[PDB]
């Protein structure tokens, strides 16, 4: 029997995992530079290999950054520090390849304008999305990911699993039934965890600690089963991990970072990226939009698009497709927003204090579902 | 943290949604259960299996018990079935913890020919739902002295399928103004919101905390009399859609000797002690239906 | 009015991003055609004057890397330090780490075009396509590799399928000369290419053109922005449409499920709908640790399909087999044809075999 | 061409354990040598630059 139901799937990666060190390295670099600079324009892509941190990009900016100590400290807070973890940053190749912006595009973007008249930074589409089936307004299937690897790192650095790694995998299957445009998840069908380990601890005390001190603290027990499968350590001998013979970059992990295969993505990536860079700013804007017309009760579920062209303010579209599951129809949900939101990148910046260098923090666990963040708190709309 | 506790069977039907709404919130820890579909949401229990219905009530001492039926009436064919009876174990194992039993039951366990009926009158179903609900007071009551009975007619609600109300099932044969659709103009029934329902479920049993003199039947029902035929036109006028495609058959259906013309119940014992809420039918209908509107389905996907 | 806009874009095969993705594929390609068995999952960094490759190989092929890259670059127009980058000069690193011997995937289709695709995507690939053949040509000589586009296209639902009704917005930057003048280029890319790419039923008095809205591109490429593999997974795929669960494409060989089972799936998509069962589908994989066929498939309709989801999927397998084997058997994914997946999409082209809708038996 | 050849920076601090036992703490004119070694000077007069 079926009904209308299906299954769904979303992962999520620990801050080891290499494009997840290019993500935090990149985010790190952009801190770095707002402490000193808040008008910094920053582009700094990642590579992360064996043996090997190579930033390369484009940054103009007032800040005086020592790029070898902003990387290696980087590392250090993931925790690869020994040759028998796989990585050292006390002993890494730390290569730079940076470049102020191009001038074209300063002038094209920025120069000699008004905070909100400054345009986008580059064309671009962007995405956002909400649901009400979780407290956080996200999918169950993403945020069960994260909270995983999140629990992972948090056991590893108070000491209570010290055998743990940094680098990790999760994958949360769960099963879904559709509700009128909404989605009602029923129970968790799958989960997946590999982790990178110590040579000692044996196979079946690691997949016991997963079970017992990870998953049970973070999925809660109406959503397990006795039918819920688990692989936990799937392959047996994971001790190679990390960026030994891997090769990772900023960017990669985009799906992961947002809404775990839910919604859309115009694919942008997020790290390394300061404020006028609108796969950024925007898809934060946009998240903040989605958010706040579930919250405010105007639909249980919502997609938003914007979209952007290089060196113009305003945004060239703006979409919302709310599955039905409003009294409203799309279009008066778009003037709604249209009165409430002002999506220029000039004013997001203020709306959502983008050059605070709080970066670092959305770097792994996923951008979205999380308190701190100020596109996360709902606006009261007026309509 | 609420200390008054409450465990509403057929959680997973409309009335029971409605029911465990209406408590949870208003400072009582309710719990709900039901047989299949139950999780997450409420527990998975099977009311015919006594050693499942043991544990749960063990385990959770509710202060009260609503009883209701899952329900998803084609019914409204008017014959079979019920083996039930498991109102009867209910009723045993609320009276060994002490907990107030709340039975839900109908208004089709009258003839429907002298209207309106009084809590007081005789019952006399002409088929087997009507007799298989007026057996449940039977079997609850005797089982449990210190119960209450609600008896109700047609009901809907904020439903997840049409076909969870024999109200709402409806709804495509109104918007549906290309192919003309024949609808009882016989049968008087008074359609009644699940949420109003529920309201007088929660005033009903706060008052038996207080005073313990509360038990035996009751009545309550939706003040608007209406046809299927007047429903499904009164439907058209809350959402302003044309209603000439609807055709009235004035002549009782194939089996209209099993469905009583008029089962009107009588709300005036209920009335008098404060207990009472009557959301309009057009409004009603309206917060009801929207979700089920043909270009609100269209849009109804998982994906964009 | 029951209206919507939808935006997509594209790059050429001058945008870093997309020169790392085919540089990557080029490896593959390159690889594949001394070892039909090697494994490849090569990463490319583009930056001022620089090539890097980095990643895993297990192969018995001996590839001249120099050569493979350069001759890339080449293809692509970088042959000159006017240009901001030059083939001939470049540095080259490689840092492979060469050696001797589960997922949720989405499929997608639309009948809004004959290519079975967004209508937004499909313009903003084929106006970039358009600059490098004039390009090319000599037609604007003006025109360098680096480019970009977006499409903003006004639909309207119709019983689940869309509609489109007109384009709306149009963007197009592309790297350019220091001669050629502002007026020059936009006449130009707005009479040259973009009416000669767009149905002109679909443009109008009212359809907004932002043409070299930075006022200046001339610096371009890597020099101007960091490229790297597997930035432009959207544009690769449905741009915005469908859905996406993570995986790039380029670098990586067909053992890759990421890869060869995302193709099974638009193969299939494309298959339902000029097959007349859809107008519209979104397919779901879902494989499953330890299980060669799909653990679950759903199959997403729009309410588009006289059929019910049922029944489809029983159509479905009966005429598809989902194991990764038999997907790169059946579409001939050991050859070395990567490369041209790595610009203007991966789907739309009828050149692919998981473009070639299989005649349906059920 | 400088415009447009890539250019690596792999710059690090001089080692501390150097540091030390070289200049640190010491007056500029007691400052150890940097490192050991050899070292020639030569002249000669044939041409007028030795
Ligand atoms: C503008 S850049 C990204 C932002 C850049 N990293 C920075 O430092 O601001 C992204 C892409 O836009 C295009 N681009 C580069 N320079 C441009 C210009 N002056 N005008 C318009 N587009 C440009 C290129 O295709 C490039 O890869
Ligand atoms: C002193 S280093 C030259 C580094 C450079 N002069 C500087 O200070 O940055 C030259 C050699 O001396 C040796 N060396 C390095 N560290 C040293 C230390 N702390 N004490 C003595 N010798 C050292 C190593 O063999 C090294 O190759
Ligand atoms: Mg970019
Ligand atoms: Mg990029």
């Amino acid at each position: 029997i079926e009904e209308g139901t299906f299954l769904f799937t979303s992962e999520s990666v620990g801050e080891g995992h290499p494009d997840k060190i290019c993500d935090q390295i990149s985010d790190a670099v952009l801190d770095a530079h707002l402490q000193q600079d808040p008008d910094a324009k920053v582009a700094c892509e990642t590579v992360a290999k064996t043996g090997m941190i190579l930033l390369a990009g484009e940054i103009t900016s007032r800040a005086a950054v020592d790029y070898q100590k902003v990387v290696r400290e980087a590392v250090k807070h993931i925790g690869y520090d020994d040759s028998s973890k796989g990585f050292d940053y006390k002993t890494c190749n730390v290569l730079v390849a940076l470049e102020q912006q191009s001038p074209d595009i300063a002038q094209g973007v920025h120069l000699d304008r008004n905070e909100e008249d400054i345009g986008a930074g580059d064309q671009g589409l962007m995405f956002g999305y909400a649901t009400d089936e979780t407290e956080e307004c996200m999918p169950l299937t993403i945020v069960l990911a994260h909270k995983l690897n999140a629990k992972l790192a948090e056991l590893r650095r108070n000491g209570t699993l010290p055998w743990l790694r940094p680098d990790s995998k999760t994958q949360v299957t769960v099963q879904y039934m559709q509700d009128r445009g909404a989605v009602l998840p029923i129970r968790v069908h799958t989960i997946v965890i590999s982790v990178q380990h110590d040579e000692e601890v044996c196979l079946d005390e690691m997949r016991d600690a997963l079970k017992e001190k990870v998953i049970k603290a973070v999925v809660p027990a109406k959503y397990l089963d006795e039918d819920t499968i688990y692989h936990l350590q799937p392959s047996g001998r994971f001790v190679i991990g990390g960026p030994q013979g891997d090769a990772g970059l900023t960017g990669r992990k985009i799906i992961v970072d947002t809404y775990g295969g839910w919604g859309a993505h115009g694919g942008g990536a997020f790290s390394g990226k300061d404020y006028t860079k609108v796969d950024r700013s925007a898809a934060y804007a946009a998240r903040w939009v989605a958010k706040s017309l579930v919250k405010g009760g105007l639909c249980r579920r919502v997609l938003v698009q914007v979209s952007y062209a290089i060196g113009v303010s305003h945004p060239l579209s703006i979409s919302i497709f709310h599955y039905g599951t409003s009294q409203k129809s799309e279009r008066e949900l778009l003037e709604i927003v249209k009165k409430n939101f002002d999506l220029r990148p000039g004013v997001i910046v203020r709306d959502l204090d983008l050059k605070k260098p709080i970066y670092q923090r959305t770097a792994a666990y996923g951008h979205f579902g999380r308190d701190s963040f100020p596109w996360e708190v709902p606006k009261k709309l007026k309509y | 943290i609420p200390n008054r506790r409450v465990l509403v069977t057929g959680a997973t039907g409309l009335l029971g949604r409605a029911v465990h709404k209406e408590f949870q919130q208003n400072n009582w820890h309710a719990v709900g259960c039901g047989f299949r579909r139950a999780r997450p949401k409420f527990e998975q229990v099977n009311l015919l299996d006594s050693n499942a219905v043991h544990h749960i009530i063990h385990d959770f001492q509710p202060h009260v018990i609503v009883h209701c039926a899952a329900e998803r009436r084609p019914d409204v064919d008017a014959a079979s079935q019920l083996n039930v009876d498991a109102s009867g174990n209910l009723a045993k194992e609320a009276a060994a913890v002490g907990a107030f039993l709340i039975y839900i039951s109908s208004d089709y366990v009258f003839d429907g020919t002298n209207p309106p009926y009084r809590e007081e009158d005789i019952p006399a179903p002409l088929n087997l739902y009507g007799k298989t609900k007026l057996d449940g007071e039977k079997a609850v009551l005797e089982n449990n002295l210190g119960a209450a009975v609600l008896r109700i007619p047609i009901l809907y609600g904020e439903v997840e399928k049409l076909e969870e109300s024999a109200v709402t099932v409806m709804f495509d044969k109104v918007q549906f103004s290309n192919k003309s659709a024949n609808m009882d103009h016989w049968q008087q029934r008074f359609p009644t919101h699940v949420k109003d329902v529920a309201t007088v479920c929660r005033q009903l049993a706060e008052k038996r905390m207080l005073d313990p003199s509360i038990k035996g039947t009751f009545h309550w029902s939706g003040n608007e009399q209406m046809t299927k035929y007047e429903m499904a036109c009164a439907i058209a006028d809350a959402f302003n859609l044309p209603s000439s495609h609807l055709r009235p058959i004035t002549d009782s259906p194939v089996l209209g000797a099993q469905r009583p013309r008029n089962a009107q119940l009588d709300c005036s014992k209920l009335e008098t002690l404060g207990i009472g809420q009557r959301t309009p039918f057009r409004i009603g209908i309206k917060e009801s239906l929207w979700p089920f509107l043909i270009d609100k389905r269209w849009r109804q996907t998982v994906f964009h």
